[PDB]
RNA sequence: ACCUCGGAGCAGAACCCAACCUCCGAGCAGUACAUGCUAAGACUUCACCAGUCAAAGCGAACCUCAAUUGAUCCA
């Protein structure tokens, strides 16, 4: 729960929270998952890693993307 | 009547490509892909190796 | 090859196959391809580096090879950091 | 057991039906091949112009050679404003009205395919610079082969 | 005497490889061919030794469509600019229909 | 390997084990003549060890 | 062996008699346009358009809208030619075409364009986007009032829903404003669908709003037969159709077996096909009008989802299918070490019985 | 020390390298002008 | 006299096809300097060796030619 989540400092665990929208489930809960080994040892190892570099990150297409967005501009410019 | 050459990076990183030139021309220099700076650096003609 | 040495009786290695080839435990055998060191200048880059590539041996080649070579070179090797360990052996493999 | 909502009852595969869907999404098909002849078909829409004697007409088209937007001096729309049809001016404003259909339709990329004198006309020159400065793109995006 | 000489190649074992409605992969070789006997179409790459390609998986299947050259190809705009009017010429093209959907939307989650 | 020995009872836990202990229980094969240098622990296994 | 021909050979009525008297193409150009004329023929060989193109019935798609705007031609011309002449004799017109620095203004083109033309145009983005093949099954309507659709967005803006541009569920999140031309005496339904949109049914879509008998252009006094449910496109699904179907009433209609709840937010209870809305009610109106945006996946989404729907949000992945790799060999006889890196399933090292 | 001297050498070299690429740039384009004058006369 | 390589006929239409059979050529030249790296799938001169084409990707940009050639060891 990355709420109720005291060993996190509050500025990074809301930073945490609008990086990671995609990985939180409607419960609060952050949600991270490894299944590149066949032991769950070395998967349970990058879950944890993954962890350590969101609160480490958290503390320090697009093209197309881009693109739609500005033209969606040029038309959205009906003012009243 | 051509010669095959070699060319050596001027950036120091020892990278050598072998090309051709006329013999009745000067010594080449070129602008050529180097990998151990991953960039296009100057080569300069530092040897003859032989008649192609 | 010698079949029968004339000091211990026994088959002999041809240490040309050693010099030249690399036997996976699996049964397969490893090359270079010939003239990967020669004329480059004349050879372009798609022939090149089919030349620098590591290639496998025919079924008679292969048999070839393991009847030029004693059974010492077809045992288990348990290198230390052996860029081989993967290809000793095989999987997925039907028939 | 916890009873299920009888609305989360999705299904294990989407089926979106929407003909724009995997190309807005870059994962399409373009028509690759066709390398001997003119014009290339490995595009999803593509700007053709048709300069006739009399009129100018400007169509974006898909490769299925179904037309998406279209724009020509044969209507009153650009007749009534237009001193002549077959002008600079002509493909200049063709220009101008389709990139605002083609933004209205939603296409943002096209592939224009000219001819070398089509290039160098001053005619085109002026119709790519008002589709590009009306928000038409035109040169569209790759496909994400993997 | 005989001041013939050479002579002695072999054959290049060239032509189609795939022949209609075959099943190709990617990559497949369709046809080999010293000049453009058979044309690229739809989804057939060639290679630079006007080698035929398939760029998909699909149906090999051959057509006669009309020919529009490259208006750069100065050869082949000569005789097209030397045509008589009303004429098109034509060739044969080689196409891969598809097989298999781009891919599927599959469901991965329920956040 | 290491812990079906233990389970069969080949190699005992409430003593150091060595290589001495690995041949004696005979779960390990070493021939120093084949340029063996003795035994690697590898990582099979060890999510049920 | 031989096979005479089919039918008739291409390049056969041209005279081969008289090559030096017969006019040639100099032009490439002239070229290409014969030449894709001949494309567009039909043709009795075997062509890339039989077994590339949409073979449709050719059942003629039948129309199912109000009749066409009747004109008087000979006036409609007269009007023009006069009106071209004024502008032709215009002095600073032809400086100005002749100097390249005339103008032509958008907005009145595009007004006009509305009036003329734009019904025909609207017509063909609605076929190319799919939404007669989706909606009506083939049937074709020319959409003859334009239903000007826009979203109330910050306190001063609008984005507008012409024929497909993209709109954001945060744009979409509140009811649109729309405006449709109409005389007194006149009831009409507005309908909003999203085509692609439906989570479990492929062929169905889903029922955002069921605006009927509506007094005239007022938009607010009509039944709200269905609340405004903001589109829902889900995460990874790609772009969604959304359709707002404005149709003519000519009798007051009852709309009682198409009484979506009061707060409905089961989604059961949405599904729609408008299909067999319009069977249902074909002989009781017709429709008039089309205006359609495409939706992708929001923040809003989230929301839509997890609030007001009671349920967890669906995600979806684009999943390629797997690669071919021929079937494996024992002697692999020119292939690299890459092989057997193909037909490996873990990149871990493995031990076997040791 | 072997290693940071084949570094610290080709840091220098590639310090000095963009003003060797813009005159050799200049000497070609230049190469291009007396090519041009011997084809002019 | 010839011995290696390529094009045409014999060998008319997938492939292949011999003669001290009939003809013509090759043992390069020009350009480039990403003529970098890598990697699915294929072709193949009837074996092997050798030879050929290539999607995607990383990095950049925004090859002509028909043959035009020589293994291993060793230097
Ligand atoms: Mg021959
Ligand atoms: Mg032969
Ligand atoms: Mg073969
Ligand atoms: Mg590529």
């Amino acid at each position: 729960h990355l709420a109720t989540a005291e060993w996190i400092a509050e500025p990074v665990r809301q930073k945490i929270a609008i990086t990671h929208k995609n990985k939180i489930n409607r419960l609060g809960e952050l949600i991270l998952t490894s299944e590149s080994s066949r032991y769950q040892f070395r998967n349970l190892a990058d879950c944890l890693q993954k962890i350590r570099d969101m609160i480490t990150e958290a503390s320090q297409k697009l093209h197309r993307i881009r693109i739609e967005n500005m033209n969606r501009e040029r038309l959205r410019q009906k003012r009243i | 009547k051509n010669i095959l050459v070699r060319m050596v990076s001027e950036a120091g990183t020892g990278f050598c490509f072998n090309t051709k030139r006329n013999r009745l021309r000067e010594k080449l220099t070129l602008l050529h892909y180097d990998p151990v700076v991953k960039q296009r650096v100057l080569f300069v003609e530092k040897k003859k190796i032989r008649s192609l | 090859l010698t079949y029968f040495s004339a000091r211990k009786g026994k088959r002999k290695t041809v240490k040309a196959v050693i010099d030249r080839f690399l036997r996976l435990h699996c049964g397969l055998w490893v090359r270079r391809k010939a003239g990967y060191k020669k004329k480059l200048w004349k050879k372009t880059p798609a022939r090149k580096k089919r030349l620098r590539e590591f290639v496998f041996c025919n079924k008679t080649q292969s048999k070839l090879l393991d009847k030029m070579t004693t059974s010492f070179w077809k045992r288990r090797n348990w290198y230390v950091d052996d860029p081989y360990q993967k290809y000793h052996d095989r999987t997925n493999l039907k028939v | 057991e916890v009873d299920p909502v009888e609305n989360e009852a999705v299904a294990p595969e989407f089926t979106n039906r929407n003909p724009r869907n995997l190309e807005l999404l870059s994962v399409a098909r373009k028509e690759r091949g066709w390398r001997t002849v003119f014009p290339s078909r490995e595009f999803w829409h593509r700007l053709r112009v048709i300069r006739t004697q009399h009129h100018v007409e400007a169509l974006v088209e898909h490769q299925n050679g179904k037309v998406v937007v279209s724009a020509s001096t044969r209507e009153w729309a650009i007749k009534k404003h237009l001193y002549s049809t077959r002008n600079v001016v002509a493909c200049e404003s063709i220009g101008r009205v389709l990139a605002q259909r083609c933004l209205e339709a939603g296409i943002n990329f096209m592939v224009y395919q000219p001819t070398p004198w089509e290039a160098a006309s001053d005619s085109m020159k002026r119709l790519q610079s008002a589709m590009t400065e009306g928000g038409v793109v035109l040169r569209e995006p790759q496909r994400i082969y993997e | 005497s005989s001041k013939n000489l050479g002579g002695k190649s072999s054959g290049r074992r060239q032509g189609i490889k795939k022949m209609e409605g075959h099943y190709v992969h990617a990559g497949n070789i369709i046809a080999t061919q010293r000049h453009f006997r058979w044309h690229p179409g739809a989804h057939v790459g060639v290679g630079k030794n006007k080698c035929l390609y398939a760029l998909e998986e699909g149906i090999v299947r051959y057509t006669k469509e009309v020919y529009v050259p490259h208006p750069r190809n100065t050869e082949a705009v000569d005789l097209i600019t030397r045509l008589p009017k009303g004429a098109v010429l034509y060739k044969t093209f080689v196409h891969v229909v598809p097989a298999k959907p781009e891919g599927t939307f599959k469901l991965v989650a329920m956040l | 390997r290491l812990q079906y020995l233990i389970d069969l009872g080949r190699v005992d836990p409430s003593q150091p084990i060595d290589l001495t202990q690995l041949v004696n229980g005979r779960g390990v094969t070493i021939q120093p003549l084949k340029r063996d240098y003795g035994v690697q622990l590898v990582e099979e296994g060890a999510d049920t060890f | 062996r031989r096979t005479p021909p089919l039918g008739p050979m291409p390049n056969s009525d041209i005279d081969l008699s008289n090559l030096e008297r017969l006019e040639k193409y100099r032009s490439f150009d002239r070229y290409r346009r014969r030449a894709e004329q001949e494309a567009q023929a039909p043709h009795w060989w075997r062509t890339y358009r039989e077994y590339f193109g949409e073979k449709t019935d050719p059942k003629e798609k039948i129309d199912i809208g109000l009749p066409p705007p009747k004109v008087s031609r000979t006036q409609q011309l007269l009007e023009r030619k006069q009106a071209i002449q004024e502008l032709r004799a215009n002095v600073e017109e032809e400086r100005a075409a002749r100097l390249r620095t005339a103008s032509v203004p958008l907005d009145a083109v595009r007004a006009e364009w509305e009036r003329t033309c734009g019904p025909y145009h609207k017509q063909r983005l609605a076929e190319y986007y799919g939404l007669y093949r989706d909606l009506f099954h083939g049937a074709t309507f020319v959409p003859r009032v334009p239903l000007h659709v826009a979203y109330a967005v910050g306190e001063d803006d609008l984005m507008p829903v012409y024929c497909g541009n993209e709109v954001t569920p945060t744009e979409a999140a509140q009811a649109p404003e729309v405006t449709y031309e109409a005389e007194e005496g006149s009831l009409w339904t507005l309908l909003l669908t999203s085509l692609d949109g439906h989570l479990l049914e492929p062929d169905a879509e889903y029922l955002h709003w069921l605006l009927t008998n509506i007094p005239g252009n007022r938009v607010a006094e009509g039944q709200v037969t269905c609340p405004y449910l903001p589109p829902f496109p889900a995460r990874g699904s790609g772009i969604h159709r959304l359709a707002f179907l404005l149709f003519k009433q000519d009798q007051p209609i009852d709309f009682s077996e198409d009484a979506r709840p009061s707060p409905c937010y089961q989604l059961a209870q949405r599904t729609f096909r408008t299909f067999d809305f319009y069977k249902k009610h074909q002989e009781t109106m017709t429709p008039a009008g089309l205006s359609f945006f495409q939706c992708r996946w929001d923040d809003s989404v989230t929301y839509i989802f997890h609030q007001l729907l009671d349920m967890r949000e669906p995600v979806f992945e684009f999943v390629r299918p797997p690669p071919y790799h021929p079937k494996q060999k024992r002697f692999p006889h020119r292939q690299p070490l890459r092989y057997l890196d193909r037909y490996r399933d873990s990149h871990e090292p493995t031990y076997g019985i040791y | 020390q072997k290693r940071r001297e084949r570094e610290q050498h080709i840091a220098e070299c590639m310090a000095k390298m963009p003003q060797m690429i813009v005159n050799w740039q200049q000497q070609q384009r230049e190469n291009w002008e007396k090519a041009q004058a011997d084809k002019e006369r």
